[PDB]
Parts: C-alpha cells; structure tokens; sequence
C-alpha cells in the first residue's frame, strides 16, 4: 500500500521587493519553504500509516534542486521517501502542466491514493492538484478537511469545507486525488535527531525521459495562459 | 521602506541656540546611576544616541547637598568630581550626533538628606506630604538668592561638563512648582500672593541661569501645567497658561507634565490605568500660548500617534522616557521603516519601581539590557555570534524561554522552543486578560513577532505550539547539544505561603469551594457569592482578582498577611488601585492571616 | 460571441456569486450583440429560474443530473457539454469550494485559457487579460491567454457588482449525461 502526497516548494518573498523586464519578482528577494498546505497532506498519510500494517508514505515534488530542502524537511517530518521531478526545459510550468508532470511520476509509483494541498501559499491557483485528477482519470474531492480511509478499502468517506464554515459528507470511490485543506489534523514537528536522520537519506531524481515527456510537453510554452506583467498594486 | 507620513518626525526643529535633529528627545529620567555611575550613565544614554534619539538628559540633578535625595538616587553637579563623571555620558552621546542635556534639582522638604543631613529651604515651612517626617526652613529673602546662586553655579559646571541643553525643573512639585502653588506657598511677601509674585522665584531663577550658559546652551523648563488635583493645587487653565506667557520669553523649550509628587503616576501613567496620549487634554494647552517649542510625555511609542500630536500642533516635538528604556533604538526603527521590531514599553512600571525602593539601578521588563549594558557589555541590538553550530532545546515559550530563544536565534544558534501552550507568552496570556493589564500582552507580542522573523532567516531553527508536554526521556532523545528548562512556576493549591512556609490545614484548591488564580483565570470552575481571597503577596494578583470578581458581582473581602499591594506603591498603581477596590466596595482585612480552612468557612488570627 | 455563466446553489438557495458573475458577464461584452448564458446545474435547478431571470442573462439553460447539489464528475460533464453546444469564447465560474472539485480538469483535457481566483477582466482591443494575485498577494499578475477560442476563468467573490432588475431570458432544460458519477453527497453537518 503506498499513500503519495505531492508537495511544492513556495517562494515568499522580502519588504520591500522589486519587480525585475517586468515578467517577475526579483529572484534576490525570494525565500523557500515547504508549501503550508503540504504539512497537513503529509501528517493525513502519516496518520493512515501510523493506523494500521504496512504504508509506504511517498513524497513527490516538481522543481530544480533547491527543492531538495523541502523533500528533506519531509523526511524529517515522516516520510519513507523522496522524489524530485526535473529538467531545466520544465521552467514556468504552470499548474496545469505540472499536473500532467506529477500524473506521470505517480504512473511510475502506482499508489493506492494521491494527496495536493488545496492551493499554494505563493500563487494560489488551486488548481494543480484537481489537474492531476483529471489526467490521472481518478474520482477527486476538493478541499478535504476530515477523511475516513482504511488502506486497501474501496471507498472512503471525506467531508467537504464549505463557504461558512459548514461541512458535506462525501462518499468517494478509490483510488482517488484529495485536495486537504488547513485544520485536518495537527502536523507533527521533528526534533533534531529527527532532522539528522533525514540528512542521510536518498533524494531520488527522476527526469522527464524516466517518465515519458520531453522538452516538448513541459514549460511557459505549453501552459493555459501567459504572463504579460507582474506589478505592485 | 519608512512610511513618507513619518518623515516629518525627522525633521530638526531650533531650540534657542542649539538645533535637535530630529523631534526624538528623552526627557530627563532616572536610572539608578546619576553621578554616582558614569559607566552606566554614558552607557545607557550613548545606546539611545546611536538609535536616534536627538537629545538625552540625565535624571534629576541636585544643584547642592541641601537637596539630596538619599535613600533615592539622584544626579548630582555638586563640584568638580561630578562633572568628570558626567562628562564621561556628555562625551559619549556626543561621539553618536545627539545633545545632551542635565534636569537642574531643587526639591526643598521633600529630599529627606539622608546622606547629607543639610537642612531643605523652602517658600513657607512644611513637612512634605511624601517624605512625612521631613521638614524645610522657611526661606528669607538671602536664602532666595543663595538657592539662585546655587542653580547659577550648577549651569556652570553643568556647561564645563559639556552640557547643551540646561533645565530649571519645576515638575513633581519641586522648588520653582513650590514657590507658584499655593498649597506650599503661604507668604505675603512680594514672592506669594498673587500670579507675578508667585512666579517671580522661578523666573528670576530662569533669568539668572539664561545669563550665565544661555549664549552657549538651550534653556529648558519643564512645568507641571496641572497637579490634577482640581483647585487648590495648579490648574492649567487657571495659573498654568498665565505662567507660560510670563515665562516664554526665557525658555528655549517647554516640557510638560501633570501630576504632583505624592502621586506621580499621574505622569508616569500605568497601562493599568492610561492609555498613550492619556496627557494630550492638558498638555495641548501649553501651544495655546506659547510661541515656542513644546512637548510633553504620554507613553508614545507609536508613530502614528506621534505626527497626530505634530500635524494637529499640540506639540512639536516628541518627549519620552519609558518608550525609550523599552527600545532605546526606536528613533531608528522608524527611521528605517522597521515597525515591526519596535520593543514597545508596557507600561508596568518596573523600572520606577526599582527608582522608587531607594537605591538600586533600573530594570525594565521588555529590554533586558537596561541596567547592562556597561556593566555586562550587553548592546540590545548587537549579538556576539556563535562559532559553532550547536543546538539548543527550549522547554516552555514564557517570558524566560521565549527571551532566550530571541537572543540565542539573533546569536546565529540552533534553536527549537517548544511548548503545551497554544501561543508563545507562558503565564503573561492570563496575567494580560486581568482587568485593566492587556497592553502587558505586548511583551509576548513583540516575542512571538521577532521569533517568526528570526525563524525565516535562522532556518534550521524551529517553533512547535500545542505540543505534547516533553518528558525526560523526550529531552534525552531530542538531539540537541544544550537544553534550556524554562517550564515556569505555578500558583500554590494547600496554602504555603511566606508566613510559615507550610500549607495551611484545610487549603487544597482541587475542593469545589477553593480556587488558585490559574482557575479564577480560566473562567471554568464556578464561582459563588461572597468570595474571600486570602493573599500573602504583596503585588499586584489579589489585588487584580479582587477587582475582576467584584467587577463581576461577587461581594469580596481580602484577607491579607502581607501588606496588601505594597509593590504597587512603587509602581505608582497603588493610589488608583485602592480607590477602585474602594469603589467596588471590595472590603480589606489587614493584619490577619488564616489557620485553618473547612467547608465554606475559615479561621483567622491579628498578626499581633 | 457568447459568455457562458455557471450559476451556483446550495441547500435549496442561490448563492448571490451567481448574480456577481452576471454582472462581470455584462461588463466584459464586447458589444451589445454578445449574449451571457446562465446555466444552473441540479436534479432540482428548474427552482431557480425565477432568480436568475435577471438583467443580463440572454439565456438560461437549466441541467438536471444525478446529484441536487453540487458533483464534480457531474458538473464536469455538464459544463463541457454547455461549451461544447454554445461554443463560448469566455466561460466565468465562481472561485468556490465547488469550483475547486472540478474546474481545473476542464482545462486540462481541452487546453482551453484557464486562470483563477480572477479580480480583473478587460478586453484590450481583442485579446482578454485577466488579473489575479502573486506572492500571497503582494502583486497582482496580468495574464493574456495567446490563440485561446475559449478561456476559463473563475472569479473572486465580492469584486464584481451585480446588475440591478429583472430580465426576460429564453429558458431551456436539457439532462445531463446520465453516467454514474464515482462519489456520492450524503449530509450536511
Ligand atoms: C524615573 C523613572 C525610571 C521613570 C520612568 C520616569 C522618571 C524618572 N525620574 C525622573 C526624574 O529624574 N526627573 C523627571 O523630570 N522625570 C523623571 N521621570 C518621569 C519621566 O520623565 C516622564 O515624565 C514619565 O515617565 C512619563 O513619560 P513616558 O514614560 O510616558 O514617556
Ligand atoms: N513539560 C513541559 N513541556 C513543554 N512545556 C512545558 C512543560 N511544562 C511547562 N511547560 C510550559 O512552560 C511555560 C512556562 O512559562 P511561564 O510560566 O510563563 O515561565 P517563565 O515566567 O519563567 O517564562 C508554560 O507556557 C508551560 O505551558
Ligand atoms: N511543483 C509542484 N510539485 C509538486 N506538487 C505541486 C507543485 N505545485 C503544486 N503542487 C501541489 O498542488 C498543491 C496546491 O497548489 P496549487 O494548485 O498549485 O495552488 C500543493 O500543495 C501541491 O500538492
Ligand atoms: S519596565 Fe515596564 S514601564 Fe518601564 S520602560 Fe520597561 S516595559 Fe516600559
């Protein structure tokens, strides 16, 4: 049984920061970290792990090397293993071709079940994990914030927050894509030893070619719209 | 970046012939260290010149040993040996662009001359209604012009010592205040009576002084507008603007306040009771009249609130002295548009506390360097970095581990705090939801915001709330080189206490009809009618709890071992504390301890 | 040519988006020749067609499926279906929690123009430019959507201000694919 969450690494970004040609934020003012949404993704498969025997908890992320301190933040926090997607070609990808790149890596891994965060803590679009979903051809919930799933079963029953605070109950066929939303659960936090132990551990690097795409699928090139302007409202 | 609103607090403004750079000036205050410190002294004001404040003033500063403040400590520019050591503080806020200015001491019966054993002069004979067993000697008129004499001569050594700015200092009631307000001024001669005649000591003295450092140091006074104290004492719209016209024309600078000296609080005012601005209705009065530049104290620490005071033309420039010990480098931090690591003071009061004791150096609950930065070499924005990259666990975020998490993450180290609580701030978050006490949040604020900061750029460190309590067993596994037990102190549930040092038979606050503050706090347990806090402390929890259940209805007696808020006294909370207790009805039995407790009754004993 | 709006419903009651996105419609036409088609998807969705017979909407196409309230696998092959039968140049969808379930797989399968949590809409002479956030919001992000006959933007709620009036649209009811969709709604809490 494999539960794969796919994790992103967001940029926050320094006051008082400056537009670059004006198609972004200067790179000089950006920080990462792991997405905030992913905590909470990747404690709900530690706790279906941790409820049973025998639950490979795989984490996945698309993006350059960089990236590798938030898989290893992951490790530390429970994980069995890592995987990083990359070529350079893959660049301004945007969500809906990352979806197409995450669906291939998880044809590669076979899990039973995929968990996004509902959205990013950077761009917001709410939208990469559902597109996973929709090529992956998997029944798909959004914006989880409770699920009741035993490994191997058929069927998992999740509730729905909607506008207001109220919740729907949703019966959901398996394997499936959630999308989990903030307040799920309580996120653990590694100690030091904790954090030591994941320093030794194995990123696994996977490219386009491993996994059937070329140059050609990926990129600004290949998305649903184009940035003209970034500017400070 | 700054916000552009706030340039205008960066602007210089004249006073008489010296020019401050900006409108950030540190009106006089004590520390702890006078005359008698100069380490300390330059230290702690040289600190605050390199953060931006454009002028620094010593605490009071006797003129002569007839006004000595012992038990309490004062500056003192008695001779040649005080203005070496006070020279150490004019050289060093110099060294960083700032003035530096001396607050010119008179304070007639009330410095009790404990060390000198002289003998205080005064406008009429009186015993001082704060020193009660001290008295003065009526002044004839060649004692009027040897005390002038005395304050001429301290301007003069004051400008050796390399002085810019030199005040006549006539608030908390002191001489020039003694000589204007008739609650201690009952001559018929041609220095009481009327407005002129009462007036006439401080502006000879302001004439004396102006002629002989005027061409080379601003002229300051700072003035009790209003005692607050209705009539009777010195009212703003009565004698204080009428002084301010007859005075104008010898003053580079006017500094304002209220209050008397008994209950000096009224200036200095608690959180507990003010709120910043809380001086604004009578300090506004002075620019009313005045053609000069004025301002006057009222806990600013914002700066929004300050270029209200500016633009509205109640005053032109910002005076401070808590603000400034909380963050001594808040000029800088709006300067830079760094709002969010203003250290913002609470006011609480500790510092004076200490000031106040007789004796001992300041402290300050926010800026834990106040007090050390010669003496431990502790700069509040300057951190020795670490060589290493050792780790440190943090048990428990409260005022203590919260700190050294600050100090040790700015140190370059490793640091994972971790607690059960929701929110940094251990016991300060009930302590803050006390009646009248929610700006004390601001310590946990400040320390929850610059822990977030710190952990975006200190990125191996870490912050876990909501935690599962750590055990032994956790700590020893943690994987961190050091460890800090920072796990707090808890109310006593079976009656110990400082009296006998046992519990008291009957005491056990898990019965139903017994509670700790920690359970009044919470709110849970249920509460009944008559309430009976039995307290041996003497700060400010029975005090505050009594005020919370009365306030909600209950009918309460205190029932103290201790004397009840004798802290506050040196707070300056005590006077307003006691008339709210008083018109709750909150009823006090002092003098009486308790033997034993059963089922809603207890017994009680006279301490004598 | 056409604008194509998908309503929103919930527990019996139109949720106010719906007009908002009307409104946005309307402001967006690029002649008074252009048409905003509404459509409302629910067993029970006929209910509706006296709230949103408003000013502004052209057409209401009411579609009854599997599910009262909102489905993904059945919203998903309703909307396609509208698009495909209306050919829309701009489809609005409200940045809801439903939305969320399945709007981002509409684009996928198609390469339609697809943008969220949109603020701004504006026609630059002929090509749409939408605006949306960046950086947790510290910058707003102008995109254009390059060769792209449909675009599919979702719409914060409490931007756009809905027309004021009643309107007079044609209203038609079509079904919705009757397939089996691979979750179930059971209650509300
Ligand atoms: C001592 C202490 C530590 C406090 C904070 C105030 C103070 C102290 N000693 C003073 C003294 O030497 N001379 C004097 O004129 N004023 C002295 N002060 C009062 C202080 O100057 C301010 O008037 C009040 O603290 C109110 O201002 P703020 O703290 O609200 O800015
Ligand atoms: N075993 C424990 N594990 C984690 N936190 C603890 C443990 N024991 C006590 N604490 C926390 O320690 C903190 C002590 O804070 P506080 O009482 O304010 O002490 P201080 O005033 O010394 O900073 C509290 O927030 C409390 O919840
Ligand atoms: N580059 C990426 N690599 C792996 N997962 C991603 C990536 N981008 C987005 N995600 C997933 O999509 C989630 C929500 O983000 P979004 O739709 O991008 O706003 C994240 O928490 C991840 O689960
Ligand atoms: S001890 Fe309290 S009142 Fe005094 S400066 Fe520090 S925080 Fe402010």
């Amino acid at each position: 049984m494999k539960i794969l969450v796919a994790v992103k690494q967001t940029a926050a970004l320094e006051e008082d920061f400056e537009i670059r040609d004006g198609m972004d934020v200067d790179e000089d003012f950006m920080m990462y970290d792991l997405n905030e949404w992913d905590d909470f993704s990747l404690e709900e498969a530690m706790k279906i792990k941790e409820s049973s025997d025998d639950v490979e908890v795989v984490v996945v992320s698309v993006g350059p090397d960089r990236v590798d301190e938030s898989l290893r933040k992951c490790l530390a926090k429970g994980a069995d293993r890592a995987v990083r997607v990359w070529d350079d070609a893959a660049e301004g990808s945007d969500a809906i071709v990352v979806g197409r790149i995450l669906t291939e890596v998880i044809k590669k891994e076979a899990p039973d079940m995929v968990f996004a965060g509902v959205q990013s803590s950077d761009q917001a679009y709410a939208s990469t994990g559902i597109s996973v979903a929709s090529y992956l051809n998997w029944p798909h919930a959004a914006v989880v914030a409770d699920l009741q799933y035993k490994p191997g079963d058929n069927k998992a029953v999740i509730r729905r927050e909607l506008e207001g605070g109220m919740l729907q109950e949703v019966e959901i066929n398996c394997p499936a894509v959630l999308t989990i939303q903030l307040g799920i659960n309580k996120p653990r936090y590694a100690s030091l030893r904790g954090i030591k132990q994941a320093a030794t551990k194995p990123i696994e690097e996977v490219s386009l070619a491993d996994i059937g795409l070329s140059a050609n699928d990926v990129g600004a090139a290949q998305s649903m719209s184009r940035v003209r302007r970034m500017y400070i409202p | 970046a700054r916000d552009p609103k706030h340039d205008i607090l960066f602007e210089p403004i004249q006073i008489g012939p010296k020019t401050l750079r900006n409108r950030f000036y540190q009106v006089p205050h004590c520390i702890g260290a006078g005359s008698d410190k100069p380490g300390f002294q330059s230290a702690h004001r040289s600190v605050k010149a390199e953060g931006g404040w454009a002028a620094l003033n010593t605490e009071y500063c006797s003129i002569n040993p007839e006004s000595d403040d012992t038990h309490r400590l004062s500056a003192r520019i008695w001779d040649e040996g005080d203005v070496r050591n006070l020279k150490a503080m004019t050289d060093e806020v110099h060294k960083y662009g700032a003035l530096a200015g001396v607050e010119l001491w008179y304070g007639g019966a009330h410095a009790p001359n404990m060390e000198s054993r002289a003998t205080p002069r005064g406008p009429s004979q009186y015993a001082s209604e704060f020193e009660t067993l001290s008295y003065c000697k009526e002044m004839d008129l060649s004692d009027i012009a040897q005390v002038q004499q005395f304050y001429v001569d301290a301007a003069k050594r004051s400008r050796d010592a390399g002085f810019d700015i030199v005040y006549v200092y006539g608030a908390h009631s002191y001489l020039p205040l003694q000589f204007l307000n008739p609650y201690y001024n009952k001559r018929t001669d041609k220095y009481g009576g009327s407005l002129e005649n009462r007036a006439r000591f401080w502006l000879e003295t302001l004439e004396k002084v102006k002629h002989a450092v005027g061409s080379d140091c601003a002229i300051a006074t700072r003035f009790g507008v209003d005692t607050v104290y209705g009539p009777g004492q010195i009212e703003a719209e009565v004698d204080g603007q009428k002084f301010v016209e007859m005075a104008d024309s010898l003053v580079d600078m006017w500094d304002i306040t209220i209050g008397d000296i008994a209950e000096w609080g009224e200036d200095a005012g608690p959180s507990r009771f003010y709120q910043q601005g809380h001086t604004i209705p009578w300090v506004k009065l002075v620019k009313q009249v005045s053609k000069k530049p004025v301002l006057g104290v009222g806990r600013y620490t914002d700066p929004e609130k300050m270029i209200e005071i500016v633009t509205k033309g109640y005053a032109d420039i910002i005076g401070c002295a808590r603000p400034s010990i909380a963050d001594p480098f808040l000029p800088q931090k709006v300067e830079q548009g760094r709002y969010d690591d203003i250290r913002v003071c609470i006011g609480c009061n500790v510092c004076i506390s200490r000031w106040e004791i007789g004796g001992p150096p300041m402290i300050c609950t926010q800026n834990a360097t106040a007090g050390e930065e010669y003496r431990r070499g502790w700069h509040p924005e300057k951190f020795r970095q670490t060589k290493n990259k050792d780790s440190v666990l943090i048990v428990g975020a409260g005022p203590s581990g919260s700190e050294a998490a600050r100090v040790l993450m700015e140190s370059g180290y490793t640091v994972h705090l971790t607690d059960t609580a929701e929110k940094i701030g251990g016991h300060l978050n009930q302590v803050a939801a006390l009646p009248g006490l929610g700006e004390w949040s601001y310590h946990r604020d400040y320390r929850e915001t610059q822990i977030t900061k710190l952990l975006k750029k200190n990125k191996e460190s870490q912050l876990a709330l909501g935690q599962k309590p750590m055990t032994a067993d956790d700590v020893l596994q943690y994987g961190a080189d050091k460890v800090i037990i920072a796990t707090g102190a808890r109310w006593n549930t079976d009656g110990t206490n400082c009296l006998t040092h046992d519990p008291i038979p009957g005491a056990d606050a898990s019965l139903p009809d017994q509670l700790t503050p920690e359970q009044v706090m919470d709110g849970k347990k249920k509460i009944g009618k008559r309430v009976v806090i039995l307290n041996a402390d003497t700060y400010f929890m029975a005090p505050s709890l009594a005020e919370k259940l009365a306030t909600a209805g209950h009918e309460v007696t205190i029932v103290s071992g201790v004397h009840l808020a004798n802290y506050m006294h040196f707070t300056l909370e005590y006077p307003n504390m006691m008339r709210r207790l008083h018109e709750l009805h909150v009823e006090e039995l002092g003098d009486h301890f308790c033997s034993r407790i059963e089922p809603g009754r207890m017994e009680i004993y006279n301490i004598w | 040519s056409k604008i194509l709006v998908i309503a929103e419903h919930r527990r019996n009651d139109l949720r106010p988006v719906s007009l908002e996105l009307i409104g946005a419609a309307n402001g967006l036409k690029k002649s008074g020749e252009d048409k905003v088609v509404v459509a409302v998807i629910g067993s029970q969705a006929d209910a509706f067609v006296p709230a949103l017979s408003v000013n502004g909407v052209d057409e209401l196409v009411v579609v009854k499926g599997s599910s009262i309230d909102f489905d993904p696998d059945v919203f998903e092959a309703s909307v396609s279906a509208l698009i495909a039968a209306h050919n829309p140049s701009v489809v609005l969808l409200p940045h809801s929690v439903d939305s969320l379930g399945y709007a981002s797989s509409l684009a996928s399968k198609t390469g339609y123009g697809f943008a969220t949590d949109v603020y701004i809409v504006e026609y630059q002479g002929d090509e749409l430019v939408a605006t949306r956030g960046g950086y947790n919001q510290k910058v707003n992000v102008e995109v254009d959507f390059p060769g792209k006959s449909t675009v599919v933007l979702t719409i914060r709620p409490s931007v756009f201000k809905p027309l004021e009036g009643a309107g007079s649209p044609v209203v038609s009811n079509v079904d919705a694919p009757s397939v089996q969709s691979r979750s179930q709604n059971k209650d509300y809490v």
